[PDB]
RNA sequence: CAACGUUGAGUUUGGAACCCUGAACAGACUGCCGGUGAUAAGCCGGAGGAAGGUGAGGAUGACGUCAAGUCAUCAUGCCCCUUAUGCCCUGGGCGACACACGUGCUACAAUGGCCGGGACAAAGGGUCGCGAUCCCGCGAGGGUGAGCUAACCCCAAAAACCCGUCCUCAGUUCGGAUUGCAGGCUGCAACUCGCCUGCAUGAAGCCGGAAUCGCUAGUAAUCGCCGGUCAGCAAUACGGCGGUGAAUU
C-alpha cells in the first residue's frame, strides 16, 4: 500500500524481463529429471545468480492502492477498491447477481 | 393454529402391500438419507417373521405394537412459578408415532448381529412381554397416573 | 525424515568453495555460516561449522553419521528442551 | 504352530494372520501369495510343507523393533523428550506420543 | 406416434408412445437392464399404465439424460402421463386423481453464503 | 459453413441487434445464411468481503455474463467481404473471424 | 436427432420434430365457488391448473441504536520521527509451550469395512496455461506429445447407491493419530515450514458430564465434484454444484 513497498516489488518485476526472458531456458534443461541416468550437478550447484530474482517472489498488488492480499487475476485490484469500482459504473459486465 | 394450517406431511405408500402408516417406520429408521437400504431393514424383517408366527406380516406388526403404543404421556407446562408435570392424553395420530420411536431405539441398543434380526426380535418380544421396547410403555405409565391430580378428566 | 531431495541436494557455493580452499592440505576448523538450506557433503568431516539461527552462531561438530542432513535441524530455532547454557535468573 | 518369533497366529485366515507380525501389513500379505502360490483360505486346512515355505519368506521379528529405535545420530530431537517432531501444537493436543 | 416431455429436478426424459408388444426400452437398454440391481423405484415407472391398463398393448421408447436414478424414474412417469392425454382426452380424469399430471416443484437449490448447508446457521459460543 | 464469426459482449439488446444486421446485409449480397443461433452462456459467480476488517458476513456477489452467439455464411463472395469488413459498428462487442 | 438409407460409434447423407441452448411472450390476480367471519378484510377448503395465496428461493435490510469496527486498504486533520520509529539485504520469527476456550474434520462400524463387476449429475476452469493418447514406474510422477484459445480439447473414469463374495461386532479384515525407512513435485531454495506417494508401525476412541447448537421439505442429515487464492501448502478454510432424501409442529 506504501510507495516504498510497491517499488520494492517493481524492482522484482524489472529483472523478470532480463534474467527470466532468455537465460531461464539455459537452466531449465538440467534442473528437471532427465530420462537418462546422467544428470549434471554443475549447473544446479553454480545456481547462485537468482538471489533477488525469482518468479515466485512476484505479488500482483492493487493497481490503485497496492496491498498484497485478495488479488483477483481477472481484475488486478483488491476486494475493497474492486468493489468501489463496480458499485459505481467503472467496469463493463459487473452487475448485481442472484445465484 | 388459526394462521397457517398444515394437516400432515406424507410421502409414497408401502412398496407392494400398500399402507401409509407403516411407511413412517421406514422413514424413522432412515439413517442419513438412505431409503434404498432402509427398505432392506423392514422388508427382510417381514421375510424372517413368517417362521416365528403363523398369520400375515401386516397383522403380527399391528397386534404387537399395541403393547408399545401409549395412551397418556407427560408434558412440561409452567403456571404460577412452579413447573407442573401435567399429563395430557395422547391420540391415535401421535400414539402410533411414539410406538415406532421406542422400537427403533430398542433395536439399536442391542449389539448382537445385523439390524434384520434386531428389528425382528423386538417385534415378537412386544407380544410376550420382553425387551426395552415394551418396558417403555409401562415406564411412561409410572410417570402418568401418579401425577393424575394435575390434570382434570374430560 | 525424508525431505525435498531429487538428484541435486542443493549445497551453497559459499559453503563448498571455502571448504575446498581449506581441504588443500587440511587446516583450520572454525568457519562461520549463514545459509541453513545447504546440504552436508562428505568432505565436511572434522570441520566445526558454526550455523546461524537468528540469535547467534552455535559451534556444532560434523561426523560420518550425518550426511543427508541440512545443518538447520542441528541449530535450535527457538527455546524448548535440549542443550543450552543456564541463564542467570533475575527478579521474579 | 510357531511361524517365527514369539507371536503365534490362530484360527483366522492367511490374509490377516500375517498382520500380527511386524514388517507385514495389508500390502505385504498379498505379495507373499505370488511367490508362495496359495489362496486366501483358512490356516487350519493347510499342509506340513505349506508352513515351511511360508517361514522362508520373511522372519525378522523382535529384531524389527530394534531397527526402529536404530542409531540416534545428531538429531532425532523431540523423540528423546516425547513431542510430535512436526508442526503440531503440543500445548493442548498430541497425547499419542505422550503418556 | 405420440410425444411427451415430463421433468423432475434436472432430469428430462422424452417419451414416445407407439402400439406393439409391451417392451420398455430406456436409452438403448431394457427397463430391467439400465435400472439394475432390483430398485424399488422401477415400479413407479409402470404406474400410469397400470391404472388405465395399457402396458400389454403399448410399446415405448425413451431417452433419459440428467439427474439421478431416482430422479430419472419420476421423469418417465410424468412423461407417459402427459402422453396418455394425446391418445384420448377422456383418460384425463382417472389419471389426474392420483396426481401424475402434476409436476413436483421440489428442487435442491443454491447454498446461501454465510451458512454451510443453505439453511444451517453457524453455531456461536455459549454463555 | 466456411467463414465462422464469433460475437461476444455483456448486454443482450446490443448483440442481438448487431447479429441481426449481419443476416439482413448478408442475404442481399449473394448466398444464404444460417440464422443467429445462440450457444450457452458462461456465467461466473464469485464472492468478496465488504468491510475492510473483521466482518466475515455480508459478503456480496459479482456477475459477469458473457453472452456468446454464432452466425455462419455459406459461400464467401467478393461482395460479402466488402460489406462485413466495412460494417464496423460494434460499440462494445468483439468479432473473431475464423476460417 | 423421431421417420429414412446404417463403417453400430449419429457414424455419414439427411431431417428440425423432441431434448438442450439463447432472447422474447403467455400465466395465480383469492381471481372464481362454498363455509366461517360484523351481507368488510381475512382465514379455512374446493374447482380449474406445471405452478397458488407475498409459488420456492435471492437481491434489496428505513428514521436510527452501540461516539461498535476499520486512520495496516486507500484519503485526510493534528502530532511526532526526519545520517530517523526512513531505506537495502541475509538468517530467524508469525504454523513457539505446563495449560484454557471457540469453530471444524476423521472414527468408535457391520442400515459397516474390504475385494471384484457395475448405473445416473450439475455447475464451473483453463494460452510465463488445461493437458488426453502412448511408453515407463507398485505409486506420486516423469518422457514424448495431439487437440482446445474452447456446449468441437482437456481438467473427472463423481460418490452414496447396486449384485455377488468375505467378515460376522474380539478395540476388530472399525479407526486412523504417531513413528521409522525409501521416493516423487513445485521453486535460489523448502531443517525449523510444505504437499503427495510407497513400505512398515498402528494408539486414543466403544457415541461422550453440567451445559448447549442448527434445521420444518427437498430443509435436516449425508454422499461426491468444481472455483477463487495460488509456483507449491489438491475432501478437512471459504465460495459454488448436484446425487439420495426424513422427522415433528
Amino acid at each position: 500500500a506504501r510507495k516504498s513497498l510497491i517499488q520494492r516489488e517493481k524492482k522484482r518485476r524489472n529483472l523478470e524481463q532480463k534474467y527470466h526472458l532468455i537465460r531461464r531456458s539455459s537452466k531449465q534443461e538440467i534442473r528437471k529429471v532427465t530420462s537418462l541416468s546422467d544428470k549434471w550437478e554443475i549447473h544446479g550447484k553454480l545456481q547462485s545468480p537468482p538471489r533477488n530474482s525469482a518468479p515466485a517472489r512476484l505479488h500482483r498488488r492493487c493497481f490503485l492502492t497496492g496491498r498484497p492480499r485478495a488479488n483477483i487475476r481477472d481484475f488486478g485490484l483488491s476486494g475493497h477498491i474492486l468493489r468501489e469500482m463496480v458499485h459505481t459504473c467503472l467496469l463493463p459486465g459487473a452487475t448485481r447477481s442472484s445465484w | 393454529s388459526r394462521r397457517g394450517t398444515v394437516e400432515e406431511k406424507t410421502a409414497k405408500s408401502d412398496p407392494i402391500y400398500r399402507n401409509r402408516l407403516v411407511n413412517m417406520l421406514v422413514n424413522r429408521i432412515l439413517k442419513h438419507g438412505k431409503k434404498s437400504l432402509a427398505y432392506q431393514i423392514l422388508y427382510r424383517a417381514v421375510k424372517k417373521i413368517q417362521q416365528k408366527t403363523e398369520t400375515n406380516p401386516l397383522s403380527v406388526l399391528r397386534q404387537a405394537i399395541r403393547g408399545v403404543t401409549p395412551d397418556i404421556a407427560v408434558k412440561a407446562r409452567r403456571v404460577g412459578g412452579s413447573t407442573h408435570q401435567v399429563p395430557i392424553e395422547i391420540g391415535s395420530t401421535q400414539g402410533k408415532a411414539l410406538a415406532i420411536r421406542w422400537l427403533l431405539g430398542a433395536a439399536r441398543k442391542r449389539p448382537g448381529r445385523n439390524m434384520a434380526f434386531k428389528l425382528s426380535s423386538e417385534l415378537v418380544d412386544a407380544a410376550k412381554g420382553s425387551g426395552d421396547a415394551v418396558r417403555k410403555k409401562e415406564e411412561t405409565h409410572r410417570m402418568a397416573e401418579a401425577n393424575r391430580a394435575f390434570a382434570h378428566f374430560r | 525424515m525424508t525431505r525435498s531431495l531429487k538428484k541435486n541436494p542443493f549445497v551453497a557455493n559459499h559453503l563448498l568453495r571455502k571448504i575446498e580452499k581449506l581441504n588443500k592440505k587440511a587446516e583450520k576448523e572454525i568457519i562461520v555460516t549463514w545459509s541453513r538450506a545447504s546440504t552436508i557433503i562428505p568432505t565436511m568431516i572434522g570441520h566445526t561449522i558454526a550455523i546461524h539461527n537468528g540469535r547467534e552462531h552455535l559451534p556444532i561438530y560434523i561426523t560420518d553419521r550425518m550426511v543427508g542432513h541440512k545443518l538447520g535441524e542441528f541449530a535450535p530455532t527457538l527455546n524448548f528442551r535440549g542443550h543450552a547454557k543456564n541463564d542467570n535468573k533475575s527478579r521474579r | 504352530i510357531r511361524i517365527g518369533g514369539v507371536e503365534i497366529p490362530n484360527h483366522k485366515r492367511v490374509e490377516y494372520s500375517l498382520q500380527y507380525i511386524h514388517g507385514i501389513g495389508r500390502s505385504r500379505s498379498r505379495q507373499i501369495l505370488l511367490d508362495l502360490n496359495f489362496d486366501n483360505k483358512v490356516t487350519k486346512d493347510l499342509s506340513e510343507e505349506e508352513v515351511i515355505i511360508l517361514r522362508k519368506e520373511k522372519r525378522f521379528n523382535r529384531v524389527a523393533i530394534e531397527r526402529l529405535k536404530e542409531i540416534r545420530c545428531y538429531r532425532g530431537i523431540r523423540h528423546k523428550l516425547g513431542l510430535p517432531v512436526r508442526g503440531q501444537r503440543t500445548k493442548n493436543n498430541c497425547r499419542t506420543l505422550k503418556g | 406416434t405420440v410425444i411427451g416431455t415430463g421433468r423432475r429436478k434436472c432430469a428430462i426424459a422424452r417419451v414416445v408412445l407407439q402400439e406393439g408388444t409391451g417392451k420398455f426400452i430406456i436409452n438403448y437398454r431394457d427397463a430391467k437392464e439400465y435400472l439394475q440391481g432390483n430398485p424399488l423405484w422401477l415400479q413407479y415407472v409402470k404406474t400410469p399404465l397400470a391404472t388405465l391398463g395399457y402396458e400389454t398393448n403399448y410399446d415405448v421408447f425413451v431417452k433419459a439424460h440428467g439427474g439421478g436414478l431416482s430422479g430419472q424414474a419420476q421423469a418417465i412417469s410424468l412423461g407417459v402421463a402427459r402422453a396418455l392425454l394425446k391418445v384420448s382426452a377422456s383418460h384425463r380424469a382417472p389419471l389426474k386423481q392420483e396426481g401424475l399430471l402434476t409436476r413436483d416443484s421440489r428442487i435442491v437449490e443454491r447454498k446461501k453464503p454465510g451458512l454451510k448447508k443453505a439453511r444451517k446457521a453457524p453455531q456461536f459460543s455459549k454463555r | 459453413q466456411k467463414i465462422r464469426i464469433k460475437l461476444r459482449s455483456y448486454w443482450v439488446p446490443l448483440i442481438e441487434d448487431s447479429c441481426k444486421q449481419i443476416m439482413d446485409a448478408a442475404r442481399t449480397t449473394n448466398a444464404k445464411t444460417m440464422g443467429p443461433v445462440p450457444l450457452p452462456t458462461k456465467k461466473r459467480i464469485f464472492c468478496v468481503l465488504k468491510s475492510p476488517h473483521v466482518h466475515k458476513d455480508a459478503r456480496f456477489h459479482f456477475e459477469i455474463r458473457t453472452h456468446q452467439r454464432l452466425i455462419d455464411i455459406l459461400y464467401p463472395t467478393a461482395q460479402t467481404i466488402d460489406s462485413l469488413m466495412q460494417l464496423d459498428l460494434p460499440a462494445g462487442v468483439d468479432v473473431e473471424v475464423k476460417l
